[PDB]
């Protein structure tokens, strides 16, 4: 059993540069990863940093795909003009990666929707993967732009135009912001001046905690097909809040008494979500709890009972059994230079609720304001688009808002 | 990989470009004799963006000097970093225009523009993936403005997809060297609005004012002013030459700062800029760089941005810094000074971080604000232009060369409709 | 100010944070006690019958 | 069973620095937090062999907190527990109760919640504060308000420092004491007074220390608390809990103010030449030369008394000794109460800390009584508070913060009403 | 965290502040270069209150020098610890007021005070939590009195919720350096009673008396006077910089010493201050500090408090001391001399101890007493003001600048009702 990982863009392969560092440091159990990867980007600067880095010999030279020139924060450019010449080479490699494989669980894609490469050719890669395989799962861990913290200007245009394909192509989509992670590193990790490297290190922790069930034998294992049923009650509602516990420094960890009861609680407070949204406004549709390390089924069982009996958070009226647990034996590993201390046990929670319906509504106004005056539209239209797909992507998010409001009732 | 061909025109262009190639050659560690002598590995792998390996480690710049008077060429060849250019690239007329835009655009350009195009073509296809061209000229002179402007139009006809940067200085009435400044600048802008991709506006008032107030220089010759302009140009194309935590090429900045195709006149600033006596009395943090960036008395144009609103803004950072501090600082200035920014655009600030500082510094920054205060100069120019043209002063020096009255009226028309669209979007 | 006042009066009306769980757990335990008592009373009656 | 201890203000967390020092030196834990089961009431165990105290230091000024962060016990306290503000209330009750208090007490509450959640058989809380200041007075009363609405049924042992009659450091402290008692009245279940001049006289005469600083004061306060929690920590021949004092000592829901004392406070030399037994320490616990509040119970009448005994003490003589006290006539009990005593004996002697000025004594008595001499102190406060209030001195600072003239008059008449209440129960 | 921005105005302010920054920097172990060279870690914990780290151990003082003649600015950069101030903080006019309060408050202030305000804003926003501002100036001169007082008024309407100290020497007939001293003092005090939170009265007469008897100096230049004043300023704000058994901050002192919003004029003294001939014969205990503290011949004003009544008093002790001894000494001096204290306030003395002595001594103290005898100065100054103004002396230099006659009558009324209102509470 193996699962291969695709990384797109400046954000994608930097996340991968930390994720693969953790995989090699963690390791027959290796068979699911050893790498079965592909980096691809339009700007050669970040890929060729890997080609000369410490992991020169680790990656086969062909694997590291690199175009000639960047899409430059332009969804249309990275989806219609420049994507068309590189995407064919990428997926015609990924095929022979799958032919190397025999028991493919799925693919997992890493991209940020704000940019052009992460968004544009992300969706383009996804569309040819869906028509080629269809049944095989493709987990997409995307990075959406934050409400108030922002680096680009045209990112609302990109985020809406990317989402229109992220609905019906990916199977399980995990949101991740930058402000929420910045807040996590500021609050729990007490790092007052964080950079992208620290963000990517703890993103890898989440990925590792949800594939450790395939790699190592636990008391209750869970495959990628399991998330497919247990968390998405409707074919078009797959957008997951993420959380992790205990995110804790090296000194505080020894002082505190980490156990199963309190980390099940800590994984539920909005002070520890990976996406800037308040689930107090929403109702939980389903929850999924990956437990790693020193876990007996009793205290995880007792912990979900206390959550259900609390009234600070509510569930939908549909699910009395609104949980999916999972226990694995091997504890989480640490990276030298990393900030997370060694813990006997950790919890990665992936939920689904209606709080996500707020982020789309928040997104709508920013896109709406700019589009009404036709700001920046001339860049995308001359690239090959029209006014049709702007308006039609707009009404797709309008439908999604009504959808969440209907299901939440 | 990505390629930048350099083109310099006129006296202003040649001397600005001379200081430019001095600082770039030092950044890549190339000696005045043309051979590599740097220390870090990082300085080798991205010199093809600016140089060509000839033979025996001879790295010659990919530049084209262009003028009509030999004084500038000989002064270029005389000084250091003067023996690094290919003598075939010194394309050079002989008669001279002399602050007559008509000479540099219809009569004398007609016999030089053929030779420059031959050199720039052979120099363009010599490299594989062109990123764009980079022009440094003026709008007051004749052989800089007129010939350089005509060269911009011909280049955009041949290569319509490739990028185009123009560092152009504009005349102001407080520093007025020639008498026919309005006649030249108005006609030059008429061609810049339709031919260039983006124009980073400069001026001598702000440059002299900057060296007085902030730098506190005693005798600011053209060397120091050209040194400042070169530091801006190195900062704008540091992303191609060095790896960073967030990259932003030329096209990336262009699409994030230009919301409408005719709105491509920028203001520029460089930080940090401190007096030599106070260089050790200061920290080097991101907030300090931001306070000096958003100061209205720090733009390198004589147009106060607080007289209007910013449409967009850009900040290219260099150095080991935390991206969170970058975004928090940009958000902070976006909330406290809410009236100076446009409302129907949230996020008026694009940011980027490169990992290699300029030589000698720890952390630097470059600001490019596309504001609506730039329209004051166009009005500040058009009022002078009408003052002459109501009464046909100096007009015959251009009329007997080919321009008719409709050309000047067309230049007034384009200037007037432009200032109305900046006023519209404010 | 008005929202703050409503917050304080609602805060006093909940009767504390831990109040809801105690009342809930008390009535549940009460359910168990009556069930236990009912069994012993049934046993006595059926023993009397034999 | 567990009890958590919260400290508010400069005097509060300084007292804690002596208490937790005494605790680890008693249970054999190094200041770093590891042993080289009775510690379960105060320390929770990480499971990696590290023990962390159940306490939260909080105040408004960061100076006194951050020497603690860098003393010997940097590694004993969990970092989140040591709360600290940014600017001081500055001897201003209103500033600590409405301006600056409203931002800091909510952080303390959502901290203290998970201390209680880690506990299982929580016996109660116990608070440390000095009413003369602004932090311990202002947000202290605010914290007690929100604690009463949260728990209610749980004990809140208030070990407060009242301003001395004559020896004082601040000038607006009469205002602070009256307004604070107005809420300390109806929130604290059991409130123990600890003056400063009385402790000064004990160290001068008994400990024969002629130059005492605050260190020795805080040291002996920790000794009384240790003597009071030994019954909870360790097993004895006759033990009491913290819920026992709620019933056995306060006859009416508004008369809860106890006079504390301890014996024997004896230097290193008197012990060598002197004898320790139960009868003489039962005597020495009652004489006013060993009380912790400047008042005289000889002027008052006792309602009920309490007696902690530590060390090698049998129960036959504690009964015989308390009998001899009742047959004496220097002190008398209230007519309504025929029996006025609550006795208790525990096996473990008081341990000593190196560097302290307390000798290693074989046996000790901690007396906690209730009387009516406490009514004289409250009246004594009213004379000098009313003295300045009529001319409206120093009122402009509190009213500028957001208060008015109404709360002075209404708090004044409430404590004035308490004066009449004390006089009518004594009759 | 708790922060004090320092402002020095006029010639008097500049010398006082100069000797002040030497004393503090020497306490924190910073050499004239401005780099850290101390040993104890305790000295580093609390340098955010007065300094900013620049780079490589360089600590810059958080001070602003403000004057009108460059003689004072150059005299500051010449002396030692002169190279530590940031040269941009030397905000500075050029013309000169010259002992004319109207010139200091209406003509030259109107163009310099915007500049000094802008520097203060940067210095205030550069830090996080303001504790207050600290202004040192005189009341006789013009560029200190009128401009500094305008700065006080402008700042108080900007940040109204922060404390503010002002240390002001006041004129007296026995030390009469200028001729228009009363015309300056009366108008300055009128603004101080309505703007400043608390003032600390000083005078040059008492300082000369201290240097004669207690110091027994041969040649008391201005350096020694500024030395005494600096020791007082360091002594009062020692509590924020070092921990102690009983800490008392500036706001804690203000609310404890000011019973009514208009009664905020204090007289200050410092101990120990002994000559080198008798410093060898002395002992260092609490009673010897008190009976030298409360001596009338040690006050730094010419207002003998036994000619009035004490409202409140305060003592700030420094060094390892026993708090019992501190309190019993304050009790003894209040019980014996009960008549000198106000009657409707018991325990008139606020006391505090800090555990860091100044360098060169083992134990020290600082006294701040708010007596009612300060009215001797108000009557003593107002009669000289009246003696000229009844006859319109020197008036036209004030009148011809913008001031009219009702300004003097209003100023007279407010000073006169102030001494009347001190007398009523007396
Ligand atoms: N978490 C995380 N996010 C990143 C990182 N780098 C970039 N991003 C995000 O990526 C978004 C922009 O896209 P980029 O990845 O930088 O660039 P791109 O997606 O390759 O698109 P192009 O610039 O056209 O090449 C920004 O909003 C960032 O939030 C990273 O290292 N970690
Ligand atoms: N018994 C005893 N009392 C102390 C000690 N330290 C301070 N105090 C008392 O505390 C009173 C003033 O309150 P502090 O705790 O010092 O200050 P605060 O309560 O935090 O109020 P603020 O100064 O506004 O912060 C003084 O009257 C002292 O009597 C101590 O170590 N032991
Ligand atoms: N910054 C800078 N400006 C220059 C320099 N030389 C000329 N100028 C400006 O150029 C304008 C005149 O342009 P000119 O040299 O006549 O252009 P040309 O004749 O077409 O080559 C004047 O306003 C000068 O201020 C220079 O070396 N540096
Ligand atoms: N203590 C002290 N006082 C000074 C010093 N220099 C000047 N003065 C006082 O300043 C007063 C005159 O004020 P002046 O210096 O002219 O003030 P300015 O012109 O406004 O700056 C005199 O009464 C002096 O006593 C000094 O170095 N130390
Ligand atoms: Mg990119």
């Amino acid at each position: 059993r193996e699962v291969i990982s695709i990384h797109i863009g400046q954000a994608g392969i930097q996340v991968g540069n930390a994720c693969w560092e953790l995989y090699c440091l963690e390791h027959d159990a290796f068979n699911t990863f050893f790498p079965r990867c592909i980096f691809l980007d339009l700007e050669p600067t970040v890929v060729d940093e890997v080609r000369t880095g410490t992991y020169r010999q680790l990656f086969h030279p062909e694997q590291l795909i690199s175009g000639k020139e960047d899409a430059a924060n332009n969804f249309a450019r990275g989806h219609y003009t420049i994507g068309k010449e590189i995407v064919d080479l990428a997926l015609d490699r990924i095929r022979k990666l799958a032919d190397n494989c025999t028991g493919l669980q799925g693919f997992l894609v890493f991209n940020a929707v704000g940019g052009g490469t992460g968004s544009g050719l992300g969706s383009l890669l996804l569309e040819r993967l869906s028509v080629d395989y269809g049944k095989k799962s493709k987990l997409g861990f995307t990075v959406y732009p934050s409400p108030q913290v922002s680096t680009a200007v045209v990112e609302p245009y990109n985020s809406v135009l990317s989402t229109h394909s992220l609905l019906e192509h990916t199977d399980v989509a995990v949101m991740l912001d930058n402000e929420a992670i910045y807040d996590i590193c500021r609050r729990s990790l007490d790092i007052e001046r964080p950079t992208y490297t620290n963000l990517n290190r703890l993103i890898a922790q989440v990925i590792s905690s949800l594939t450790a069930s395939l790699r190592f034998d636990g008391a209750l294992n869970v495959d990628i097909t399991e998330f497919q049923t247990n968390l998405v009650p409707y074919p078009r509602i797959h957008f997951m809040l993420s959380s992790y516990a205990p995110i804790i420094s090296a000194e505080k960890a020894y002082h505190e008494q980490l156990s199963v009861a309190e980390i099940t609680n800590a994984a539920f407070e909005p002070a520890s979500m990976m996406v800037k949204c308040d689930p107090r406004h929403g109702k939980y549709m389903a929850c999924c709890l990956m437990y790693r390390g020193d876990v007996v089924p009793k205290d995880v069982n007792a912990s979900v009972a206390t959550i259900k009996t609390k009234r600070t958070i509510q569930f939908v009226d549909w699910c009395p059994t609104g949980f999916k647990c999972g226990i694995n034996y091997q504890p989480p590993t640490v990276v030298p230079g990393g900030d997370l201390a060694k813990v006997q046990r950790a919890v990665c929670m992936i939920s689904n609720s209606t709080a996500i319906g707020e982020i789309f509504s928040r997104l709508d106004h920013k896109f709406d304001l700019m589009y009404a005056k036709r700001a920046f539209v001339h860049w995308y239209v001359g690239e090959g688009m029209e006014e049709g797909e702007f308006s039609e992507a707009r009404e797709d998010l309008a439908a999604l808002e009504k959808d969440f409001e209907e299901v939440g009732a | 990989m990505r390629e930048i061909v350099h083109i310099q025109g006129g006296q202003c262009g040649n001397q600005i470009g001379a200081k430019f190639w001095e600082v770039v050659s030092d950044e890549h560690g190339i000696d005045p004799t043309g051979t590599y002598h740097g220390d870090s590995d990082l300085q080798l792998e991205r010199i093809n963006v600016y140089f060509n390996e000839a033979t025996g480690g001879r790295y010659v710049p990919r530049a084209i000097l262009m003028d009509l008077e030999p004084g500038t060429m000989d002064s270029v060849r005389s000084g250091p970093y003067g023996q690094i250019f290919r003598p075939d690239n010194f394309v050079f007329g002989q008669t001279g225009a002399g602050n007559n835009w008509a000479k540099g655009h219809y009569t004398e350009g007609a016999e030089l523009i053929d030779s420059v195009l031959d050199v720039v073509r052979k120099e363009a296809e010599s490299c594989d993936c062109l990123q764009g061209f980079q022009v440094c000229h003026s709008l007051g002179g004749g052989t800089g403005s007129g010939m350089g402007t005509l060269l911009i139009s011909k280049i955009r006809e041949e290569y319509p997809d490739r990028m185009m940067l123009t560092f152009s200085v504009v005349p102001s009435p407080k520093v007025s060297d020639t008498v026919v400044e309005p006649y030249n600048a108005t006609l030059s802008v008429h061609q810049l609005v339709e031919n260039a991709d983006e124009c980073m506006v400069l001026d001598n008032e702000a440059l002299y004012d900057i060296c007085f107030r902030t730098l506190k220089l005693t005798t600011p010759t053209f060397g120091d002013l050209n040194h400042l302009i070169s530091a801006v140009m190195s900062g704008i194309t540091c992303c191609l030459r060095f790896p960073g935590q967030l990259n932003a090429d030329l096209r990336k900045l262009a699409v994030n700062l230009i919301p409408f195709p005719r709105l491509h006149f920028f203001m520029v600033g460089f930080t940090p800029l401190t007096s030599r006596g106070s260089q050790q009395y200061r920290a080097l943090t991101v907030p300090e760089l931001t306070q000096q960036m958003w100061d209205a008395k720090n733009m390198m144009c004589a147009a106060d941005p607080r007289h209007g609103r910013y449409l967009t803004a850009s900040a290219l950072f260099r150095g080991r810094m935390s991206t969170k501090e970058v975004d928090e600082q940009m958000l902070n200035v976006q909330n406290k000074n809410s009236s100076y920014f446009v409302e129907w655009i949230p996020n008026n600030v694009k940011s980027s971080v490169c990992d290699i500082p300029p030589k000698g510094l720890k952390m630097s920054a470059t600001f490019i604000g596309n504001s609506t205060a730039i329209q004051e100069m166009f009005k500040r120019v058009s009022e002078q232009f009408t003052a002459m043209f109501r009464r046909k002063a100096f007009l015959h020096w251009y009329t007997g060369e080919g321009m008719d009255e409709m050309e000047f009226t067309e230049a007034e028309s384009n200037m007037n409709d432009l200032v109305s669209e900046y006023q519209q979007y404010q | 100010s008005e929202m703050g006042s409503t917050l304080t009066t609602t805060r006093n009306n909940m009767g504390g944070i831990f109040s809801a769980k105690e009342q809930s757990t008390a009535v549940q335990k009460r359910i168990k006690l009556l069930e236990n008592r009912l069994e012993k009373a049934y046993v006595k009656y059926n023993q009397s019958i034999t």
